[PDB]
RNA sequence: UGGCGGUAGCGUGC
DNA sequence: GGAAGATCGAAAAAAGCACGCTACCGCCCGCGTGGTGG
DNA sequence: CCACCACGCGGGCGGTAGCGTGCTTTTTTCGATCTTCC
């Protein structure tokens, strides 16, 4: 039909001609050229060529490119035959019918809103008033406010005071579905509770964002209106992020404090040695909270409380306990936070990331799901709040260099030179000594790190009450390390200790390594050698990012066809699954 | 050594110990100079325009009188300058006009001499030029060629790890890549056969290629192999053995010589056995008949008494045929000699696997491989042959080409023809055959001394010269086709090839890429680029891993951690700062010769090639007095790899720190302690911040700003040394001095800033003066700062306080919080200039006009319009309303242009472009007027310094004839030329003088007659235009929540609340900080360069505190001079000296202005302040050493539990905001063909939902959203109306229909004659 | 957008997804290789009926 | 306001 | 001892190369042939 | 008599030939041996 091969209408008066036609056309003058040559009695070769020319014409019109050279453009392209638009990524099957552009939809980018809760996400005025648009129509007729859809459109555009309202009451609780660019799993999409804010970017919870894998650094996402109750009920008890706490890989939470939530839990249950306030004895968390406030006992300072926790009974009833614990004044202001059900072990620790991990997954299985998200906003608006009030920066001053750094350097340095001139004299080989050289580089660099860590988990000493002793270190860079926040051990020892062993893009190891840190400077050299490996990993990630892509496309449809049918088979066979061990370990 | 004006009014603090040895050279010289070699007048044909010519020219028909020849080229004057050319939007180019001579031989004579000539000039084309700032203007648009990195010509030779034939063997391969030709490759069969390819062709056997070079089989055997001889003597053939030739063999026999046994049979041959044999001399020895069984023939061998030869060359013997040979009456035989492990049989199996055995049946083979269908003949097989690699046309091996040929087959000269040879072909041959030995080894790839680098001047030449080859044809077609009787050269030629040839490549290349404005940095940056990519070069989907690393031999040539990061990852490099190219494309660096273990002064360019002979010391190396080395076992690279050398054994040294950054990785403070993907990172963004309205310099540097923003053209530079005679914020006027004097000059120079003109982005292009009146200028002195510039140092961002803490979660991982000083102080409000244009064409039912009344619309809307019916500039617009008033003829119908939706802003400034032959609209007058105007003011300043130079002379001459003071004071300006005087030579010499001025009157009147035509001049337009009107908009856009902001540091982030100025943490002092941000994000990211930057910037904004308050007390000159002599003076061995007993006691009141704003600090790239200098600076003012204080919440009030870290960083915005981003849609057009929604925020579409999106809602389970999703909202038309009716009803419910797209899907799939349905049953 | 045409061929020509698709079904159908099969096809050699 | 090709950029283990 | 099934490696042909988004440029046959005007 | 504008009908482009040339995996076919027998 000529729609689907449309001429678009240019300006100028020229038209813009579908290859479809073209070919068509080709088709048509080769018919009728070879109508005409048979009417007239050519020789036998004449119209044979002609006929081989029109079979030709036919097969390029069909599939374009399969036999012989491809018919080319005006621009010299092969042009888009029947086949050529069916098939491959930009074909009909892979552009709209699986996939499609729809209405009701927007995009902007996301920031974040620690105020929000779970199931509610930051909407910006002007997107929800050109989104909900429909809805804002229908409840302006309904009101008698405008008696007609152009009087609607006037009034919406004009932007008048009753259409604020009106928009604010047709998004009450009305989900919509929020979705990153790289959906890899069901959770890329989640629906959120709509609240009004005025700007240009989306407010996205914290506490998901793990689940987006997206960060604030220029990221962009869409946002869609579902338009009908199934919708609105299927985004409401499916896809509400409320309901998503589980991942479905593996059965692990997704809803974990990350950056700062973790930090400044810890840094509040944390306990000093001499701090201001030690050894009060308070009659409940309120009083330390009144204490903290008033400014006359630390947050680190350890007391005795006595508080009253809740256990779960057999039949499930909670029964109440009280006695007086040792503690720090900081736990006990997070204890009241805690909901009844959980008991005070688990916030009478340091509680890193891996213990509020645990505190988390416990109140679930105990208490359920309606009061975990309440556990989880309110862990994470308390350290947020104390993560501010605390203060914690990161100063050249904080990464430590090791006294011991110059003298460790001094005699690797020795040994390799030693080892050098003992092959120089010819008693071992080149293989041999490079081997030794390594090894003696790596024992350095491990005695190097060791010797870092030793000096900045614990070497801070403090008076306490009488003499001098020590304590876990309060250093900042070992503050985010430790808790798990940010960081890692390796990292940290690229900081402060020496970098290490470089390899070659080839895959050989250097014999010299970067025996700088990157507190202190490093020269040309070591740059250099450095950017090897940073350049085969970036590499490295840009061409695996589509044979994921690929593969994950693939495994998608070898099972695209597969849903639970049955309750029981039957079947009395299975699988006799075991341990598995490799090695000596397990 | 004395400052620079320009530089005394704010010097800069430079840290650093190493001293300068060479200063940074041009940044645009790789671009510009090669054009130079693109346009220089060449005496020699061999680069350019005239090398391309005599490579073509001359030219002989197919009859033998007639002849064209070529003389000599020229490039016209182009008729619109650049900004004439910009604003019109033609192309800026120049005429190429080239003399040539047609020459009618007599062909009567026999010998053909010459009968009659024909010289004429013949136009060529236009050639697009290449502008001060190396880009060019292609449609009025900014173009930029980069660099393409390709393969070098010559031969390479390489193998497959193994990975081919599935057991590990290597199959060694070489490759001869000319620069015009065709292809040629030699493989190492898997049964070890020679074969040859052409053009990536089926596989032949290399004999083949031999024997078409007229070499016999005996002849291939002696070029390829050597002989051994054996000789039948009386008894037991005594043959002449070479012992080396018994190494890594068996004892077939007992070797024994002068009754000396030296080996029993069945013993293995040890190296004793040859040097025993090598000491006695042994020359003769006793061979079994059976041994030779083994052996090939060499040679031919015929039996004289029977005619006929027992046996030919190159076959196995045999004892029948050895019995044969004796019997035959020969003596003497020769064979090959094969070994298994160093001279392997590859000739021999190749020639036996080769089927052709003469010259004649191996060119019909190759005729036939070449050509398949047509019939083989001698004629055609031997031309084909002939031309395809020893023909000056089809094949053309380059100089660069010729020397990488003779260089690897280790040949002495480097200058030779360049075609091929029979002795080329042999020699690559035995190369390879070699490496397939053992000896010698295979090339390197990846290597950059095999890579060359072609500039825009190359390309250009290569496209030129298709043209010239077409033209060439056309007219050797048309000299033979014309009669010479009255023929002209004018017409005798075309030059529709080239030019179509040439604005194809300057317009629709992979290389002419749309150059970017963002900064001056982007500029630089993009101009200083190298693209792997384009024709003749990789692919993007099919790169690979080993190209996009990093190679040992980058160093010093390409910048490691500057290059993009994606897709296109390691196919995209920036040269370094220092790096050059040399004449044969290759890259260089340049070095410091080491002699007699000092480092002397003189300076030596290494290429990639050579560079790994010598030994380097890397630059970071302490150096004492006169230059010896403090250390003995210094860090050098020898090879590929950096290991300890001796102090003796180095030869030469790096030039800088700064060689291996680019110019956009060296503007980044600290580089050293930041990661490689921060560093790359932040390299990256910076080319993509906008410049804001009020430039603000960065209080740490690396003294590199000052180079980048004087060589991008951004900058308005002092051409000649003068004062300062008229400033202006729209021109600058200065008196050249009198030394730079021309004769017959005014000596006036003027200086025209470009204000408010959009850029490329859309962003403003503003030049503002940085000079005051009277105020003197030397050559090279910048007189107005470019956009984002200050002062000639490059401004990127703005210096912001900072503090490093978390704040509620509002930073959180990388969002940023602002306070609202910020955006009160309007510290980061950008300008963007968007265009609008509006066509009056004309139809065929009639040609539109601009008209200021409109049908049915309301008065207000046209209020705006003028009686001229387009907008009045200066006048605020808002969305929907209407600039220019058009209406075309159906009556009329309206078409008038109207502002997008969304977009607001002011009209700036309004372009009228009306066809020749069409009466010009008011408007058009009036802007004509005004440039009339301004070119009548600059041509009236010249003619009144000129005429009062002229009225002096006039009046010294009148006082030397008579004084008459009193009457010539009281005589009118214009009447003193015609006084009379006596007749003498002072009468003489008064009236030519009158002749002098009204000469000069009248050459400035035609100059202005000129300058109005020009302007007045009608500019063609497209076909079927007759008017053309472009409206600028200006929008100030301002900071808000999602904007996207980054540091220099690879640190970026997005604006997540924009706090009150009470809200934010307060010092002692009560100054509250301006910007908060997360410091979690530092150890993960290993940039420790941020924090080091912030304790910078804390130190220079204490010392310009200091600066600051000691000048509000009015302090005498005197302390001002002592604190910013010690202020300086601070340091360890700085190699920067100022001295301020020298300024006068008035620049150091100017500098202590400047300075009060905070110090500026230079940080070089790899010599930066170590933080014991910091912590020196920091004590010299007022702050803590360790760089934190306490400071005070805002909202709350009591002290943070512990010091935070507060400074001063420079923050940049980068070109993504959320306003540009943010887009919604309910319902709008549709597609006309699968009736889905359009895309894109221009077109108001909606968003795509993905494959992987449905893939999410099946996991969900959400069956009914999926399907309200796919059909009610997309492509059910009736169901979209249903749907669209219903919420309007406030009803939810929907009506699934049938999506068109699975329709339009059935009806293409009938189309190929397969019949689908659809069964209801 | 539902409508369709018609051409009439002025001789017939083979379905070139029938036929060049591997495995060639024309040429399975007839137990004949594909290179004889295009040697008709295009007017190369006459073919025995 | 309709699409193709080229180019460059953004978000994608820190 | 010649013909048919085996096979075997080597070569040739076909299909694929993540997801969203933004901006710019270029193009949307074209060339001979007849009509008509200066 | 020459130059600009409109209109219809083929098709690789341009040339008295040649243009290409940095991927991997799977499927199909074919010459060449081979090998196994009837
Ligand atoms: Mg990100």
């Amino acid at each position: 039909p000529p729609d689907l091969r449309p001429l678009v209408p240019l300006d100028g008066g020229r038209f813009a001609t579908s290859d479809l036609n073209d070919l068509y056309r080709r088709v048509i003058n080769r018919n009728n050229r070879l109508k005409r040559l048979l009417d007239l009695a050519a020789p036998d070769i004449i119209v044979r060529n002609e006929k081989r020319m029109l079979q030709e014409a036919v097969d390029a019109l069909l599939d374009n490119g399969r036999r012989g050279r491809a018919i080319t453009g005006s621009n010299k392209r092969p042009l888009k035959s029947l086949a050529d638009m069916i098939k491959g990524k930009q074909g009909r099957f892979r552009q709209n019918l699986l996939g499609k552009r729809v209405d009701y939809s927007g995009r902007s980018v996301i920031t974040v809103g620690p105020y929000l809760r779970l199931h509610q996400c930051g909407l910006p005025k002007k997107m929800a008033l050109e989104l909900f648009k429909p809805f804002i129509y229908g409840k302006l007729e309904l009101r008698g406010l405008a008696t007609t859809i152009k009087a609607a459109k006037k009034m919406v555009e004009r932007e008048e005071a009753v259409v604020w309202d009106i928009l604010d009451e047709v998004i009450r609780e009305h989900p919509v579905l929020l979705n990153r660019a790289p959906t890899l799993h069901r959770l890329g999409i989640q629906a959120f509770e709509p609240v009004l804010i005025e700007g240009k970017a989306i407010q996205l919870h914290p506490l998901v964002c793990a689940a987006y894998n997206a960060d604030f650094d220029g990221d962009q996402m869409a946002v869609h209106v579902p338009l009908t109750l199934e919708a609105q009920l299927e985004a409401r008890a499916l896809m509400m992020s409320t309901n998503n706490i589980l991942s479905p890989a593996n059965g692990e939470p997704i809803i974990v404090p990350s950056q700062d939530v973790v930090l400044g839990l810890y840094y509040m249950t944390r306990d000093c040695v001499n701090a201001k306030g030690e050894g009060m004895v308070l009659t409940g968390p309120k009083e330390a909270e009144r204490l903290y406030r008033s400014g006359l006992a630390s947050l680190h300072a350890r007391v005795k409380v006595r508080i009253t926790e809740y256990e779960k009974d057999a039949n499930g009833e909670l029964v109440a306990k009280t006695s007086l614990k040792d503690t720090t004044v900081g736990r006990a202001i997070l204890w009241m936070i805690v909901p009844k059900g959980l008991p005070y072990s688990i916030v009478n620790q340091a509680l890193g990331k891996k213990a509020i991990s645990k505190m988390l997954n416990t109140c679930y299985r105990i208490l359920g799901l309606k009061p975990t998200v309440i556990f989880a906003d309110q862990i994470m608006y308390t350290g947020f709040a104390y993560a501010a009030r605390s203060g914690a920066s990161v100063g050249i001053d904080d990464m430590v260099i090791p006294e011991k750094k110059h003298e460790i350097i001094s005699e690797a340095e020795a040994e390799v030179a030693e080892i050098q001139e003992q092959f120089q004299s010819g008693l071992v080989t080149a293989g041999e000594r490079y081997n030794k050289v390594i090894d003696i580089w790596a024992a350095a660099n491990d005695r190097v790190s060791k010797a870092m860590m030793d000096n900045l988990q614990t070497e801070t000493v403090i008076n306490r009450d009488g003499q001098e002793e020590k304590q876990v270190s309060f250093n900042s860079i070992y503050m985010m390390a430790d808790s798990g926040a940010r960081g890692s051990a390796a990292q940290i020892r690229q900081l402060a200790g020496m970098r290490g062993l470089m390899a070659k893009p080839d895959g050989s190891i250097i014999e010299t390594p970067i025996t700088a840190n990157f507190r202190e400077g490093l020269n040309v050299l070591q740059y250099f050698i450095s950017t090897h490996g940073a350049r085969k990993g970036l590499a490295d990630t840009a061409l695996k990012t589509a044979n994921s892509g690929y593969l994950t496309r693939r495994l998608v449809d070898v099972a695209q066809d597969l849903v639970v049918t049955e309750d029981d088979c039957g079947t009395h066979e299975g699988i006799m699954m075991t341990p598995v061990i490799e090695g000596g370990d397990v | 050594m004395v400052y620079s004006y320009t530089e005394k009014k704010r010097i800069r603090k430079d840290f650093g110990k190493r001293p300068q040895v060479l200063d940074v050279p041009y940044l645009l010289s790789i671009q510009l100079d090669s054009f130079q070699k693109f346009i220089e007048q060449d005496p020699e044909g061999q680069y350019g325009l005239e090398a391309a010519f005599r490579s073509v020219f001359p030219i002989q028909s197919y009859s033998g009188n007639s002849e064209l020849q070529y003389v000599s080229y020229r490039l016209g004057e182009p008729v619109f300058d650049v900004q004439e050319c910009q604003i019109r939007g033609v192309t800026y180019s120049a005429p190429l006009r080239v003399k040539l001579r047609l020459v009618i031989y007599e062909r009567e004579a026999p010998e053909g001499t010459v009968k009659d000539i024909k010289e004429q000039e013949v136009y060529m084309g236009e050639i697009p030029l290449m502008t001060d700032n190396g880009t060019f203007v292609i449609n009025g648009t900014e173009r930029v060629i980069v660099s393409q990195l390709h393969r070098s010509p010559g031969v390479f030779f390489d193998s497959d790890k193994g990975k081919t034939h599935s057991s590990g063997k290597v199959l060694y391969n070489a490759r001869i890549i000319p620069y015009r030709g065709s292809w040629l490759d030699f493989e190492f069969d898997p049964k070890d056969n020679l074969f040859v390819r052409i053009d990536r062709r089926r596989k032949l056997p290399a004999t083949i290629i031999l024997r078409a070079l007229n070499y016999t089989t005996e002849q291939i055997l002696d070029l390829f192999f050597e002989k051994v001889i054996f000789e039948i003597r009386d008894n037991k053939l005594q043959m002449e053995l070479v012992p080396e030739r018994l190494r890594g063999e068996t004892a077939s026999f007992d070797i024994e010589a002068n009754g000396k046994v030296y080996v029993e049979k069945g013993r293995r041959i040890t190296a004793r056995h040859i040097r025993q044999l090598e000491k006695d001399d042994v020359k003769l020895i006793e061979v079994p008949v059976e041994y030779i069984a083994g052996k090939v023939v060499a040679k031919d061998y015929i039996d004289e008494s029977t005619g006929e030869l027992i046996c030919a060359a190159n076959m196995e013997l045999s004892l029948d045929l050895l019995a044969k040979l004796s019997q035959s009456g020969h003596k003497r035989i020769e064979t090959l000699f094969t070994n298994d492990l160093d001279h392997g049989p590859y000739i021999s199996e190749t020639l036996r696997v080769d089927p052709t055995n003469d010259r004649l049946s191996a060119l019909v083979e190759i005729y036939r491989m070449m050509r398949p269908g047509e019939p083989p003949t001698r004629e055609a097989a031997e031309s084909l042959f002939e031309n395809l690699f020893f023909s000056e046309d089809r094949y053309d091996l380059s100089a660069v080409g010729r020397m990488k040929f003779n260089r690897s087959l280790l040949r002495e000269e480097i200058e030779g023809s360049g075609i091929l040879s029979k002795d080329d072909i042999i020699d690559v041959m035995k190369k390879l055959i070699d490496i397939r030995n053992g000896k010698g080894e295979v090339d390197d790839i990846d290597h950059l001394g095999n890579r060359r680098i072609r500039s825009v001047g190359e390309m250009a030449e290569n496209q030129f010269r298709v043209g010239l080859v077409r033209v060439e044809r056309a007219v050797k077609e048309r000299l033979s086709l014309g009669d010479l009787d009255t023929l002209m050269p004018q017409d005798m030629i075309n030059a529709k090839p080239i030019s179509a040839a040439v604005k194809e490549f300057f317009g629709s290349s992979q290389l002419s890429q749309f150059m970017d404005q963002n900064n001056p940095l982007s500029e630089i940056t993009h101009k200083r680029r190298i693209s792997a990519l384009g024709p003749g070069g990789l692919t993007r989907e099919r790169a690979g891993f080993e190209v996009r690393d990093v190679h040992p031999t980058h160093y010093g040539r390409v910048c490691p951690i500057e290059t993009p990061e994606g897709p296109n990852i390691g196919l995209i490099n920036s040269l370094s700062v220092y790096a050059q190219t040399n004449e044969y494309g290759f890259l260089e660096t340049p070095y410091r010769k080491v002699t007699d273990g000092v480092v002397t002064d003189e300076i030596h360019y290494l290429s990639a090639i050579e560079e790994g002979n010598y030994v380097i010391a890397q630059a970071n190396s302490n150096l004492d007095e006169e230059g010896h080395f403090v250390e003995d076992l210094v860090t050098c690279r020898s090879k590929g790899e950096s290991s300890l050398f001796s102090r003796d054994q180095v030869d030469y040294m790096d030039v800088s720190t700064q060689q291996v950054v680019s110019v956009g990785a060296s503007l980044i403070p600290f580089l050293e302690h930041d990661d490689a993907n921060r560093a790359l990172m932040g390299a990256n963004m910076q080319r993509q911040a906008v410049p804001t309205l009020r430039a603000d310099k960065p209080l740490v540097g690396t003294g590199m700003e000052r180079a980048v923003a004087v060589d991008s053209g951004v900058t308005a530079v002092a051409k000649r040394g003068g004062v300062v005679q008229y400033v202006d914020a729209s021109r600058i006027v200065i008196k050249v001095n009198e030394d730079e004097m021309y004769p017959g000059e005014a000596g006036i120079d003027i200086y025209n800033l470009t204000k408010y003109t959009r850029s490329n982005q859309n962003t403003c292009i503003n030049q503002m003066p940085c000079v005051s009146l009277g105020e003197p200028v030397e050559r090279g002195d910048v007189l107005a700062d470019g956009p984002s510039t200050d002062l000639g140092e490059l401004a990127l961002g703005q210096n912001m306080r900072v503090a490093f803490m978390p704040w509620n979660g509002y930073n959180f991982e990388d969002s940023i919080l602002v306070s609202e000083r910020v955006v009160q102080e309007d510290r980061f409000t950008t300008i963007h200039i968007q265009e609008l244009a509006c066509v009056s064409r004309d139809t065929k039912l009639g040609p539109e006009e601009i008209t200021a009344d409109i049908p049915n619309v309301g008065e207000a809307a046209l209020s705006k319009l003028d009686e001229s019916g387009i907008v009045y500039i200066g006048a605020e617009v808002t969305g929907g309303d209407i600039l220019v008033g058009k209406v075309t003829p159906k009556d009329v119908k309206d078409s008038s242009l109207r502002v997008p939706n969304g977009v607001s802003g002011t009209v700036i400034d309004v372009q009228v472009f009306t066809r020749d032959g069409v009466e010009k609209d008011k408007r058009a007058l009036e802007i004509e007027e005004m440039q009339l105007k301004q070119a009548k003011k600059d041509l009236s300043e010249e003619l009144q310094i000129l005429e009062a130079g002229l009225f002096s002379r006039i009046r010294a001459v009148l006082v030397a004839g008579g004084v008459e003071a009193e009457k010539l004071d009281k005589l009118p300006r214009d009447r003193w030329l015609e006084l009379g005087l006596t007749d003498e030579e002072k009468q003489n010499q008064l009236e030519q003088l009158a002749e002098q001025y009204d000469e000069l009157k009248h050459e400035f009147e035609k100059k202005l007659e000129a300058k109005r035509r020009k302007i007045t001049q009608g500019d063609d337009l497209a076909p079927g235009v007759l008017k053309i009107v472009k409206v600028y908009l200006a929008v100030k856009r301002r900071i808000q929540p999602g904007d996207k902001m980054a540091g220099r540091h690879g640190n970026k982030g997005v604006i997540s609340k924009i706090n009150p100025i009470e809200d934010m943490p307060y010092d002692e002092n009560g100054t509250p900080v301006d910007i908060v941000l997360n410091p979690l994000g530092v150890p993960s990211r290993m940039n420790i360069g941020q924090i080091l930057e912030t304790h910078l910037g804390m130190a220079a904004k204490g010392i310009g505190d200091k600066i600051n308050a000691m000048l509000k007390q009015q302090q005498e000159v005197a302390k001002l001079r002592e604190f910013i002599q010690r202020a300086y003076d601070l340091g360890a061995d700085v190699r920067q000296k100022v001295d301020l007993s020298t300024f006068s006691d008035e620049e150091v009141m100017r500098l202590a202005e400047n300075l009060r704003k905070g110090m500026p600090i230079a940080t070089p790239v790899f010599d930066g302040a170590k933080e014991a200098e910091i912590k020196e600076l920091l004590k010299l003012g007022d702050l803590p050493t360790s760089g934190q204080i306490r400071l005070y919440d805002g909202r709350t009030g009591e002290q943070f539990e512990r010091p935070v870290t507060v400074g001063y960083m420079y923050m940049l915005k980068l070109n993504h905001l959320v306003d540009d981003k943010m887009h919604a849609r309910s319902t709008g057009s549709y597609s006309l063909v699968t009736q889905q929604p359009l895309g894109g925020k221009a077109q108001f579409g909606g968003q795509r939902f993905g494959e992987m999106e449905v893939w999410a809602l099946e996991a969900y389970g959400a069956a009914y959203t999926l399907q309200e999703m796919l059909t009610v909202k997309s492509d059910d038309v009736n169901g979209r109306t249903k749907m669209y009716k219903n919420i309007v009803d406030g009803n939810h419910q929907m009506e699934p229909g049938m999506p068109e797209s699975f329709n339009v899907l059935l009806k293409e799939i009938r189309s190929l004659g397969i019949n689908i349905e659809l069964e209801d049953e | 957008r539902e409508r369709m045409g018609h051409i009439e061929l002025a001789s017939p020509t083979a379905h070139i997804w029938f036929l060049k698709s591997l495995p060639s079904r024309i040429g399975l159908l007839l137990d004949m290789p594909l290179r004889d099969i295009e040697r008709v096809l295009y007017f190369e050699s006459y073919v025995v009926i």
